[PDB]
């Protein structure tokens, strides 16, 4: 197929969504609120990088 | 880099069936050798078993193809059976059509295929007898409507110049093999006899004049050629007791090509010997023919090919060694498997041998 | 079969320059991994703040390293920075001797004997 | 189609989630000495969630990793390796240990001497 | 190994497709050559010498050194489409090799007749590639035979068309040497046995000149562009100005060195619509020297800059350029390398650019 | 980008003064998969030929080939009588025997090979030091006599009489049934035009095995020079300079995994006299090259070559394109840089020269 999930020595990683998901936000953690986004990011990180990561 | 993604599936039936769901996509950034680019084309070939008493099955096939700006469409419909071991016998209709351009045809033609030698010392030695020398004869008989101008002025051109030109039988045949295709021919080994052309008749129809085209030509083949040495094994009517099925395309850019193949057909699996099975010979006029493009340019593949077989089925052998193993789908993936592909999408022959039994 | 993924590496599937190469390649991956030991036994920085706390890696190599000099057996904060800044110094040592050992056996391991600053490559078999 | 796998996915988590916060509410706990019971519940089922996601991709990447293992990963493998211990103990410095644990005042308390010195405070 | 290469594209403003041409090569792989020390100064020209018949005069040198052998080839020509299927020439020109020369002229027809020349393909697609056909070319040469070597092969020639009738089947591997024959094959051509209509010979100035009035056909299957292409590789109406190509070439152990400088017409067609496009790519050389351009793995280096008159933007670029400052347009890397590698290996691949008027 | 490896050894121990003679061993290892549909393919050649009677021009040349394809054992032996009569002709009056699993037959033969060069230019050899395409055409009339034993036989000798009586074709489609395989592409990508033959006899008679099956049939085939049958026609078979027994034991072990060929023998031949008392390495013989480009395009590869050349005692080396790595006083070693250039491009189908110029 495509194989859009490409790994590379140059995987940084180029998927705009996931891309915009790598954030972090695990600083100023208040674990219920910011580690939910920390939560969050892996959820959206995983489920991407799963589907299709880059495609660029 | 130049990376070579693909993804091959070989579903497969139990007992004797030799019918195989053969999925398979790829994706390739090298660039296409189409002159006019960009190319995009999608191909069915659906079969189902009309008169089976007869050995009677219908084939349609259906090319639809988009190049550089012009849209072009091949279908075609016969019933081809084996009238003999040797001969077979197709009737069938189709149409072409070119942008502001279209036609119809009806053909009834007939191909004797014959090899050169039976021997049976050879039959008993060689357990894979992959070259087989013969040569293949039609006599094409194909009639098209002369609805538009530019046939009846084609068929003019052609009457005149059959009647005038001695040399016509074989300038013919670098006409017809437009391009590569004269080159490509010779490199896979196919040699073309002169034409007979038996006769040009304007047998006007009942809407129109008609013009009706008779003639004999013969294609040859070192034993490279799959038309000709695998010839029972191009014909599984015996096996298609259900329509047959298969969807292909490419789409094709200076970015590069993407390819998409979806079939369910018989054939896929043959006898090796004493209850054993193999996945089919690999035809070796694709590889060759295919050697004419896949040298122009270093690629690196990725490509994992999955072998679903039966309930109940194990592989016995693999010449490329299979990556890994699910108790029914063995999965071939980097490896000499790679270095495989890399050699047939190169015009490589090599042998594959998938032997696999209950 | 050979092809399971622990199989990868077989003896049956690398020459001699490609296991010259593997060798290489994990001893510069050894030099970076003592490198990292070392800054891990950095009590305090030469920068001057609180540095990383005991692992048992580095208390494992510690006692080697007294008995080298590079590091130091004594409270007073002064001469631990000192022996923090040594402690830096054969790190970043083995940080880029390591890298150097992973470029040749990478270049082993792609059998390309070819020396970047001349045009003259090398032969395994004769040298 | 794998997008409803995902929507199937996240809204099993999301129903855990609030199937913890509602029955958080419905069992009748003191809460804590300081902290709440919007919160807490919800701190419960991350340490939950996260736990289980975490294993089951470490489990789905070790599985692809053992798949994708090749050759070409000569140099993927090791360094790869090498870069996460070496983020690892950069993170035990400026994340999790943020220092060598001096006292407050700052003496740098590093032989037993004085270690009995100060556990005997006056 | 690395192939690097600097291409220059710089067309005349208007109508006229004249263009000036450069392209500097340089690999570093082994040639194909049995004689590895190859070099040429291949240097053609040609000049208006009748508008009025449309007779062009060309001047084309080949001097080169292979294996410390001096091998020269000059022709000189006048060049008429008289039918826009027939073409002929008068001319003249001289072979030496090492110490050996001799001189020749020649009168020739070729006409170019087209398989098909249906409006219906012409008018579905629009860049007509593959339109195979035949050439039928006819010849008298006469050649001075003021040497022992010219008197025994014009003798020889006799005596073997005299003894042998396979004579005109058996000299197509006289005539293609060492792989030409397989450039046959692989560029689609296909030469039919040669048709000798007399070996006569006449008094002369000076001795005796054999007169060989020989014709025989070169049928191609669309790939050719002598073939499909006749009438646009002849553009004797766009001859404003003279035309001249330089192209020297180097080749030794270490690697082949190509230099390349021509004005010519003909570098740019019209497509339609006001946007002319910078021609079809020929097939011939691409496929002729992918039998060779598969020896070796390379690195391409290939820079391509294009030169446009003010004002005549490049549209669709396919593969697309890297950099544009008003009016010099570059490709480099990218897919555009991949398409120099595919055409340097054998690849035939579209490069279609269009730029408007 | 991946590549694979490709190993190869080479050497060529060569002997001074007016003989000819040489040594050539040969290693190599291919990580590729090979061309052949078969597989495995092992393969040993054994090439033994001899003086027969000096100052008459007949050697005996024994050639035992053998291989064990997809499990199926072959096995041909050729012993034959070799003589140069003119410089453009020779004779050979051979027997041998192949055989295929349980099957196997013997066969005799005579055959008269000429040779004859499109052209006798004095201006090209006066000039041309190096007349590498020497463009010309080679005639066999060949006679054979086949002992019919077998069911088999007899059947396939009874086809092939109904078959030449009956299509007037049959004289055309001979060839594509005789090039098996790939082998019709490898006739013009060498520039080899196989001709319609001629069968000039079709008789049989009862010879002391029983009924022998007798078959005379001239055939022509030409070449553009770059056939090394024909160019090379004097230089291939050197009856003169054959005064001891030459051997040649080559053999590969195809797997699917890979190639590995073993070749060592001593010949004449290899070395040629330039002038001067310069003498050099022999032109590469072009078919083999271009015929293995074939099969050598299908995979991308780096190649470590090593090619020794161990000189008599006394002998410089004047030019080498490319130039060798070290000397070591004897051993001229070639490894790497653009020798390794030269090996992928002749590997990959390349006719590229290597002109080794050496003199005492
Ligand atoms: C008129 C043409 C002939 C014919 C010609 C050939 C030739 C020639 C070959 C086959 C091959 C096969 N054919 Mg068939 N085939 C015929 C009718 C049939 C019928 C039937 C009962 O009608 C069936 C079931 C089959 C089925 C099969 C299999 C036995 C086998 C492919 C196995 C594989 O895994 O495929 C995998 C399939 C895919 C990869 C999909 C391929 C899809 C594309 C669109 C089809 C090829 C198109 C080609 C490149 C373009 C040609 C276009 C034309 C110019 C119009 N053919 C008709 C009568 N067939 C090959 C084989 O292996 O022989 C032993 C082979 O060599
Ligand atoms: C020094 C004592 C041992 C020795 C110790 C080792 C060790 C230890 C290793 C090898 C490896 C190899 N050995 Mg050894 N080896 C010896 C002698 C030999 C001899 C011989 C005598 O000729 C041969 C033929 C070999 C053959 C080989 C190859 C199979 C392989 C190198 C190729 C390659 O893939 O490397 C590259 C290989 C890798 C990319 C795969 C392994 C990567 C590792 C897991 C990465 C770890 C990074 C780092 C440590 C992570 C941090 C962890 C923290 C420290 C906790 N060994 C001696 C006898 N050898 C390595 C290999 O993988 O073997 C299969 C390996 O692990
Ligand atoms: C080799 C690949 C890595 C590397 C990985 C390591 C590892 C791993 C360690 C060190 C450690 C040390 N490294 Mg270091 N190191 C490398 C390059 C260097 C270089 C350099 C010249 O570039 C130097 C000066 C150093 C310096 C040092 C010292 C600070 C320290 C102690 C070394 C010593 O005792 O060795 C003494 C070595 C010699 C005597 C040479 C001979 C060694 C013998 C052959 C060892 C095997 C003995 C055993 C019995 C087997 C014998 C088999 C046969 C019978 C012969 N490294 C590269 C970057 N370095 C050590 C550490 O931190 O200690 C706590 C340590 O263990
Ligand atoms: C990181 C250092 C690595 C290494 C990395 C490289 C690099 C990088 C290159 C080579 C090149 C070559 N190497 Mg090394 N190589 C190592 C050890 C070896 C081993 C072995 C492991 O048994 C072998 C068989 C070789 C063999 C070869 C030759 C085929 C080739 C030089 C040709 C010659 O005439 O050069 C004459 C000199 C050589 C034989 C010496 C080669 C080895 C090194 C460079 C010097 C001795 C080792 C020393 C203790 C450590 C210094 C390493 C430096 C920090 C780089 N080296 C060392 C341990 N190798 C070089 C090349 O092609 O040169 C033209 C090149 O550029
Ligand atoms: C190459 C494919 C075809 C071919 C296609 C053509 C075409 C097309 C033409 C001829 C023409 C001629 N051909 Mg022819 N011809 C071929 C093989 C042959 C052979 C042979 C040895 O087999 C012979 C004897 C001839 C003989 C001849 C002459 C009778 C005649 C005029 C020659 C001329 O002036 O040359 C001068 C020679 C040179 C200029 C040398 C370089 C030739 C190359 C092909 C030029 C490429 C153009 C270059 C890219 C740009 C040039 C710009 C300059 C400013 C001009 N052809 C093959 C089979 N032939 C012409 C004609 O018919 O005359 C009436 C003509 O238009
Ligand atoms: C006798 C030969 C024929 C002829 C045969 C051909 C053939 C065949 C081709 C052309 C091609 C072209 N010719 Mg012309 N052409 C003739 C007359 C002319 C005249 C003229 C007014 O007389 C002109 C101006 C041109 C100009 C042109 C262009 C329209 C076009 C190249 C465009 C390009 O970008 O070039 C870029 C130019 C460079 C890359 C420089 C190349 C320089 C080399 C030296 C020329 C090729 C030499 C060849 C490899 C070796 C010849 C060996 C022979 C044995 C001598 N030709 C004569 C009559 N011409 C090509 C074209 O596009 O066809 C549609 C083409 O394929
Ligand atoms: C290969 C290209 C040409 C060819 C070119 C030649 C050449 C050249 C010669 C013959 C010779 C012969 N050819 Mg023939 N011939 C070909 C095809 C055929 C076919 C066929 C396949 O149908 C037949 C029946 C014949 C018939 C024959 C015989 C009349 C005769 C001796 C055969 C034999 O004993 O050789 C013995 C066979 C072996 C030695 C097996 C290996 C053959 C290879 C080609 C030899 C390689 C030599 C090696 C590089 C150096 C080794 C050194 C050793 C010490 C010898 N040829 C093709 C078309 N033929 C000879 C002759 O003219 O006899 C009068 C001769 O000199
Ligand atoms: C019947 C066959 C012909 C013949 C056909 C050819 C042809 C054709 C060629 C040679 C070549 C050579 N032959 Mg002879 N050869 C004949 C008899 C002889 C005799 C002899 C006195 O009988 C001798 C001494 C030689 C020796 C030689 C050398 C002069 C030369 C190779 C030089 C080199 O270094 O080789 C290195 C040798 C090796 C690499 C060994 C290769 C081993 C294999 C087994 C031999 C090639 C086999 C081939 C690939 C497969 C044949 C299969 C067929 C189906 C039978 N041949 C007979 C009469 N020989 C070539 C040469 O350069 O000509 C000038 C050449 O072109
Ligand atoms: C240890 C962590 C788990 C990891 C275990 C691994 C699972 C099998 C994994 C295969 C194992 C194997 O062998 O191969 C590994 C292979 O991986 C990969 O393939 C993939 C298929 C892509 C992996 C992904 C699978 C999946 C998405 C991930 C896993 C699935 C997930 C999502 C697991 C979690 C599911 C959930 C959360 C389960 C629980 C959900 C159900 C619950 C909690 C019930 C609630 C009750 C309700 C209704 C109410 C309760 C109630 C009652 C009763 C009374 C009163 C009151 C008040 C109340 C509230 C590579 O491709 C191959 O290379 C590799 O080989
Ligand atoms: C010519 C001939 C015959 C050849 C002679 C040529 C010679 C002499 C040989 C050269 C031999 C040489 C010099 C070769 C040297 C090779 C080296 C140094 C490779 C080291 C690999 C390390 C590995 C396998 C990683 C293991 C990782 C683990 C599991 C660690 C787990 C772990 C532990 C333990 C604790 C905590 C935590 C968190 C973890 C994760």
């Amino acid at each position: 197929a495509k194989t859009t999930i490409l790994e590379v020595l140059k995987k940084e990683g180029k998927p705009m969504s996931a891309g915009q998901i790598a954030e972090k936000s695990g600083l100023e953690r208040k674990e219920v609120d910011k580690a939910m986004k920390s939560l969050k990011e892996e959820e959206l990180i995983v489920s991407p990088k799963r589907c299709y990561w880059t495609p660029k | 880099v130049t990376t070579a993604h693909s993804d091959y599936e070989i579903v497969l039936e139990g007992g004797s069936s030799s019918w195989g769901k053969v999925k398979a996509r790829a994706k390739v950034n090298a660039p296409p050798a189409s002159p006019l680019l960009p190319a995009d084309c999608d191909v069915k070939l659906n079969v189902k078993p009309l008169d089976p008493a007869k050995g009677f099955v219908r084939i349609s096939a259906v090319f639809e193809s988009i190049v550089d700006s012009t849209k072009n469409k091949l279908t075609i419909e016969a019933d081809i059976a084996n009238e003999t071991k040797e001969r077979r016998i197709s009737v069938g209709e189709g149409m072409v059509s070119v942008g502001d351009f279209s036609h119809t045809f009806s053909f009834e033609g007939s191909v004797v295929n014959l090899f050169y030698y039976r021997s049976d010392a050879v039959r008993r030695n060689v357990p894979n007898p992959i070259y087989m020398q013969g040569r293949q004869f039609h006599d094409i008989l194909m009639k098209v409507p002369l609805d538009n101008n530019d046939l009846i002025d084609t068929w003019e051109g052609t009457v005149k110049a059959i009647g005038s030109t001695g040399a016509f039988n074989d300038w013919i045949r670098d006409f017809w093999f437009i391009g590569p295709a004269f080159t490509a021919l010779n490199e896979g080994g196919q040699r073309i006899s002169r034409i007979e052309v038996n006769g040009l008749n304007t047998e006007s129809g009942p809407k129109g004049p008609v013009g009706v085209s008779r003639w004999r030509f013969s294609h040859g083949g070192s034993g490279m050629v799959d038309s000709i040495s695998r010839w029972a094994e191009l014909f599984p009517s015996d096996k298609l007791n259900r329509p047959a099925q298969v969807e292909a395309g490419f789409r094709s850019d200076s970015q590069g090509i993407e390819v998409k193949v979806d079939g369910e057909f018989p054939g896929v699996s043959v006898d090796a010997g004493g209850g054993l099975r193999r996945i089919l010979n690999h035809p070796l006029i694709p590889l060759v023919h295919h050697g004419m493009v896949g040298k122009f340019n270093n690629f690196n593949v990725d490509a994992q090919l999955k072998v679903v077989l039966p309930k109940g089925y194990k592989i016995r052998y693999a010449a490329p060694q299979y990556r890994s193993q699910n108790l029914e789908e063995y999965r071939w993936s980097g490896g000499a498997y790679a270095r495989w592909v890399e050699h047939v999408c190169k015009g490589g022959v090599g042998q594959f041998e998938i032997l696999y039994a209950q | 079969r050979s092809t399971k993924w622990y199989q990868i590496f077989d003896t049956e599937k690398l020459d001699d320059e490609q296991v010259v190469g593997g060798h290489l390649a994990l001893l510069g991956v050894l030099g970076f991994i003592m490198g990292i030991y070392y800054i891990s036994g950095i009590q305090v920085f030469p920068w001057g703040a609180p540095g990383f706390h005991d692992n048992w890696f580095y208390l494992t190599i510690k006692p080697r390293m007294v008995s080298l000099g590079i590091d130091t057996y004594s409270t007073k904060t002064a001469d631990l920075e000192a022996a923090g800044a040594r402690l830096l110094g054969w790190a970043a040592f083995h940080f880029l001797v390591g890298s150097v050992l992973i470029f040749g056996g990478w270049r082993h391991w792609t059998h390309n004997l070819t020396n970047p600053f001349t045009g003259r490559c090398g032969n395994f078999r004769d040298f | 189609s794998n997008g409803k796998l995902i929507a199937l996915a996240v809204g099993g988590a999301v129903l855990m989630g609030a199937l913890f916060f509602s029955v958080s509410f419905l069992t009748g706990y003191i809460p804590a000495p300081n902290h709440s019971a919007i919160l807490t519940p919800l701190r419960s089922f991350m340490g939950w969630f996260l736990l289980i996601f975490c294993a089951s991709i470490i489990i789905m990447g070790l599985g692809k990793m053992s798949s994708a293992i090749s050759d070409k990963w000569f140099l993927s493998f090791p360094l790869s390796i090498f870069v996460i211990v070496m983020v690892m103990f950069l993170s035990l410095r400026v994340y999790w240990e943020k220092g060598r644990t001096t006292t407050v005042d700052g003496k740098y308390i590093r032989t037993t001497a004085e270690l009995k010195e100060f556990l005997n405070k006056p």
